[PDB]
């Protein structure tokens, strides 16, 4: 079975900087599709960035908005997935959260089946 | 003063001419020829080797390395269908991007037989039967085991050699065909079936997969050079 | 130059496989369909006269086309010489990597009467002139200025009314065939520039009208057409598939590889 | 890209038929095109995915179509557990973009 | 001046004219053909009716 | 039998139990430079047994969804042993290859491969504008990857590795006109290339120009049941033939 926990949010002043972390469990890392999408209160859904598995190198692949501030990483020993935020301004503020993807025929569709419980980060 | 007397056709610019024209660097002395590998001497050397059909569209592999897979399983009754199209070797999407089919769409006739080569990229120790049958028109496309094995095939047993050869003749009452698609001019349907069963031991992944290449033989030609309609252009780069 | 005919044919039952064969080789099989059923003679008196390279190639296409207003300041056109800005010349000589030819080089040049004010308009026949400049001569940056003068650079004048002007150039190059493609930087500190475009220098191509401004200003509008002569080809090559976007590179958007049908085994 | 869904409050009683657009600006494959659900202040869940294929732990009357810039999504019957908010997914190139949204509202 | 074939299913003539080589008309009548070094590019030639790998 | 080779050259010696055909070039094995189409001044240095041997390169991991490999090979050899050395002190220089990819399996795997070597392949970057960097093209006798998707626009200076367009805009099937090979795991083991010198220029400089790109792409995935060894690799050996240099000047 699938389960994706996060922690790290919490009330970070505007300029700071913020690690968030996705833990994983029930299923190997190394071969997933690990993505990280937000959400503001009450507004339409927005992804940041993904980053591949080990067949495909680790690369990432941020948004248009999000680069040379947002940081996604991973660790070599266990299952947890990293998220280094820098230079918050005040409409960073919303609902993060972990999903997961994988290959449904051979190839790989762009869904997200597996998501998480959602951590909340807000500023001011 | 000799007299003369211009015809129609005068100061025209046909642009498939062969006319002498004088020359802009006169005396010029070029660099001397080497002996590069790999001449082209003609077109029709190029479309003799092998090309990967993507006979797996279907929408959802086109955008990925699936399209060229055909999926063979190991059933549980027989004379199922592997996969069918029909030869058109210009205008039908499956044989449309192929190294043949992106010759022929600079053509407008064409005439002689086609190749088909299929290589079992299964496991070592699967084995099983197919039929590869050939329909030339005027029915519909077959349906069962019974309706294709009628037309022009060929039983393919998968061993040490894994290739095999189908070999389409050429069967038509005009001496050439046309490359865009035509009612009046149809080539026939290809299709593969089942004759056998794929068995396979224990602990063997059951889901082999099959390539499918495709060639010209020593007698094809085309005719009628045009323009392709695979490329296109609206402002300078 | 004909193709082979077809021999006839009987029933075999031997140890002889023309079909069952080997692709892993890399040898594409020289199968006849005289060996996979029965046949009859029959005789091919087919030819493969419009394959050839020299038939394939040898058609003349537009590669530009620019305008240029009489009655102006900088009016007057100018074109750095290369085959990378159009998309149905282009894809043609992408199928081979070196290639070595002559050309014909032809101009179609119409003109238009620009919106004067004045009354009792009457024009005489223009005058154009197309200037070639070798890579590296002086080149002239006004309309009527002393540089036009050609005391070296070949250029030919012709006047409206004509046929159209055609001169023919041999292979101009350094190495030994025009490479189509160029994997590899210009300086030897692997900085900056990459690509083809560092073997591009073939010289540039002015034009201008040769009248004065008289009383109404005409904007006139020049087309060049290619024509390979004596062609040589070497390596073939992939067809291309995606779009160009780029003059100067090959840089491209992924595409799907053909349009796709509905199932696999739907005719 | 953007995705405009349309109409983004509906009612709906139990028994009806019902069904909801999502309409693109450009053209997009029909494999690259999702569905996704999301209740009252809980995570999303993917329910439809590549525009025709029902997920895991889907009912069977949900059933989506379409080609081209124009897709829907048809329900034969509401419930009193499928009131929620559906969202539909597009990549035609980066970045990934959602629509606005179609609350659906029990009555 | 030079007597060629014509071809069709008969002669002419043509001279050359100007001083250079890249002033000529095109060729259009070299047919070579030898597709051994694209389809046969092996070491080892292998014989039709014979099993490739023995 | 014709599934032995042993293939010779200086102090190195490859044997082979189970392979395919050995496709030489465009029908024309590798020679040394002869006079009639020479265009140095001076006297040419051919080690001829120093070089001449089979280098290996580095070994990559086929995972079971893994997308491709490509080498781009005249400065893979770049650090390796006296061909590196004369490389760097020269300013001309010709040679020929001898590819070797060698996979081994079990006969309850299942899988292919397709071993082109192409000539002159230019590769496209992710953003429109640019052109990719020298340490995105190639890596020090390291593969780059290839991806299943595709990159994104937003990148500066990055190679687009979408596998089915392989990264030069031609269709991935079309690629069977280069000399190639396919490693079919049922039957084959081995996949030998030998590639003469072409280019346009008698002889070209080495540091600035790889005028010659090996691709590896694995068309049927490696797909195995559960209890079999999971860790396949891949591992390349090239050799040069008739290599000579020419032009001494410093060491750069």
């Amino acid at each position: 079975e699938v389960k994706l926990v996060e922690s790290g949010g919490g009330l970070v002043q505007p300029g700071g900087s913020l690690s968030l972390s996705c833990a994983a469990s029930g299923f190997t890392f190394t071969d997933y599709y690990m993505n990280w999408v937000r959400q503001p209160s009450g507004k339409a859904l927005e992804w940041l960035g993904f980053l591949r598995n080990k067949a495909n190198g680790y690369t990432t692949e941020y948004s248009a908005s999000v680069k040379g501030r947002f940081t996604i990483s991973r660790d070599n020993s266990q299952s947890i997935l990293y998220l280094q935020m820098n230079a918050l301004r005040a409409e960073d503020s919303a609902t993060y959260y972990c999903a997961r993807s994988r290959y449904y025929g051979g190839t790989y569709r762009y869904a997200l089946d597996y998501w998480g419980q959602g951590t909340s980060v807000t500023v001011s | 003063g000799l007299p003369v007397m211009t015809t129609p056709g005068s100061t025209q610019f046909l642009t498939s001419d062969d006319f002498q024209s004088p020359s802009a660097m006169p005396q010029f002395d070029v660099t001397p020829e080497m002996q590069i590998p790999g001449r082209v001497n003609n077109l029709m050397e190029i479309a003799e080797v092998d090309s990967v059909v993507p006979v797996n569209n279907t929408e959802d592999n086109v955008s990925s390395l699936k399209a060229y897979q055909i999926p063979v399983q190991s059933n549980s009754d027989n004379g199922k269908q592997v996969f069918g199209f029909p030869l058109q070797p210009g205008a039908n999407n499956v044989l449309n991007r192929t190294l043949l089919g992106e010759i022929l769409n600079y053509y407008t006739h064409w005439s002689g037989s086609i190749k088909l080569t299929f290589m079992f990229c299964g496991s070592a120790m699967a084995t099983g039967k197919f039929l590869l049958a050939y329909s030339p028109p005027g029915a519909g496309v077959p349906k069962n085991r019974k309706d294709a094995m009628l037309g022009t095939h060929v039983i393919w047993d998968v061993g040490l050699q894994s290739s095999c050869v189908l070999c389409v003749p050429w069967i038509s009452q005009t001496h050439y065909r046309y490359v865009v698609e035509d009612e009046y001019t149809a080539a026939g349907y290809v299709t593969c079936w089942y004759q056998t069963n794929i068995v396979v031991p224990a602990d063997v992944q059951s889901s082999c997969d099959i390539l499918c290449f495709v060639s010209a033989c020593n007698d094809f030609s085309v005719r009628m050079l045009k323009d392709t309609p695979f490329i296109r252009q609206d402002t300078f780069y | 130059a004909r193709v082979a005919d077809t021999i006839s044919s009987r029933p075999t039952n031997s140890e002889s496989i023309p079909a069952l064969t080997a692709a892993e080789t890399g040898h594409t099989s020289q199968v006849v369909p005289s060996d996979t059923m029965q046949t009859r003679h029959v005789k091919n008196y087919h030819s493969r006269s419009e394959s050839s390279i020299e038939n394939f190639l040898c058609r003349s296409a537009c590669v530009y086309y620019a305008t240029y207003t009489n009655n102006s300041k900088k009016g007057f056109a100018e074109w750095v010489i290369n085959t990378r800005q159009v998309a149905q010349l282009r894809r043609k000589l992408e199928l081979f990597t070196y290639l070595r030819f002559d050309l014909e080089l032809t101009f179609v040049i119409t003109s238009a009467q620009q919106p004067s004010t004045a009354s009792s308009v009457d024009a005489p026949v223009q005058t154009h002139q197309i200037m070639y400049v070798p890579p590296g001569g002086p080149v002239p940056t006004k309309v009527k200025d002393y540089a036009w003068q050609t005391s070296t650079n070949p250029s030919v004048f012709w006047t409206e009314g004509n046929a159209p002007p055609r001169m023919s150039i041999p292979f101009i190059s350094i190495g030994n065939a025009y490479s189509c493609f160029y994997d590899g930087w210009t300086q030897f500190s692997r900085n900056g520039v990459y690509g083809i475009n560092t073997l591009n220098n073939m010289g540039t191509l002015y034009m201008r009208h040769v009248n004065e401004a008289g009383q109404g200003p005409i904007k006139s509008t020049v087309r060049i057409y290619f024509k390979p002569k004596h062609v040589k080809a070497w390596v073939p090559r992939p067809p291309r598939l995606c779009q160009y976007e780029k003059q100067k590179n090959v840089n491209f958007s992924p595409i799907g590889v053909t349009t796709s049908r509905t199932d696999i085994i739907t005719t | 890209n953007v995705l405009t869904q349309s109409p983004p409050i509906m009612s709906a009683s139990p028994g009806e038929k019902v069904t909801m657009t999502c309409r693109a600006s450009s053209s997009v494959s029909s494999s690259y095109l999702h569905w996704y659900q999301q209740k009252s202040g809980a995570s999303p869940k993917l329910w439809i995915y590549s525009t025709s294929n029902l997920a895991s732990g889907v009912p069977a009357r949900f059933s989506g179509s379409g080609s081209g810039t124009s897709y829907s999504l048809t329900i034969s019957s509401v419930e009193a557990e499928d009131a929620a908010t559906y969202y539909c997914q597009q990549f035609s190139g980066y970045p990934l973009t959602f629509g606005a949204g179609t609350k659906l509202e029990l009555k | 001046a030079q007597v060629s074939t014509q071809k069709t299913g008969i002669h002419y003539t043509n001279i050359n004219y100007y001083k250079d080589a890249a002033s000529n008309s095109a060729n259009r009548q070299d047919f070579t053909q030898d597709p051994g070094k694209f389809t046969e590019p092996v070491k080892d030639i292998m014989v039709k009716t014979m099993p490739a790998l023995n | 039998s014709d599934r032995v080779r042993s293939i010779t050259l200086g102090n190195s010696t490859i044997t082979t139990q189970e392979c395919a055909n050995v496709v030489v070039g465009y029908g024309v094995w590798p020679e040394y430079l002869k006079d009639n189409e020479a265009t140095a001044e001076d006297q040419p240095t051919q080690p001829d047994v120093a070089t001449c041997r089979f280098y290996t390169l580095e070994s990559v991991q086929w995972m079971k969804n893994s997308a491709g490999w490509w080498w781009k090979l005249p400065d893979a050899l770049s650090q390796m042993g006296l061909f590196g050395q004369n490389m760097q002190y020269h300013y001309l220089g010709r040679t020929g290859y001898t590819i070797h990819v060698q996979c081994n399996a079990s006969k309850f795997h299942q899988g292919c491969l397709l071993v082109v070597c192409v000539p002159e392949a230019e590769m496209g970057c992710s953003n429109l504008n640019n052109t990719p960097e020298f340490s995105e093209l190639s890596g020090g006798d390291s593969a780059r990857m290839f991806t299943d998707t595709q990159v994104g626009e937003s990148n500066a200076k990055k190679v687009q590795t979408a596998v089915w367009n392989a990264g030069m805009g031609v269709g991935v099937g079309n690629l069977t006109i280069f000399p190639h090979q396919w490693i079919n795991l049922r039957t084959n083991n081995s996949a030998t290339l030998v590639m003469p010198y072409i280019n346009s220029v008698p002889m070209d400089n080495m540091f600035r120009h790889n005028n010659l790109t090996l691709m590896i792409i694995p068309f049927v995935p490696l797909n195995y049941s559960e209890g079999s060894s999971p860790y396949v690799p891949i591992t390349v050996t090239i050799a040069p033939m008739c290599a000579e240099y020419n032009g001494l000047r410093l060491a750069s």
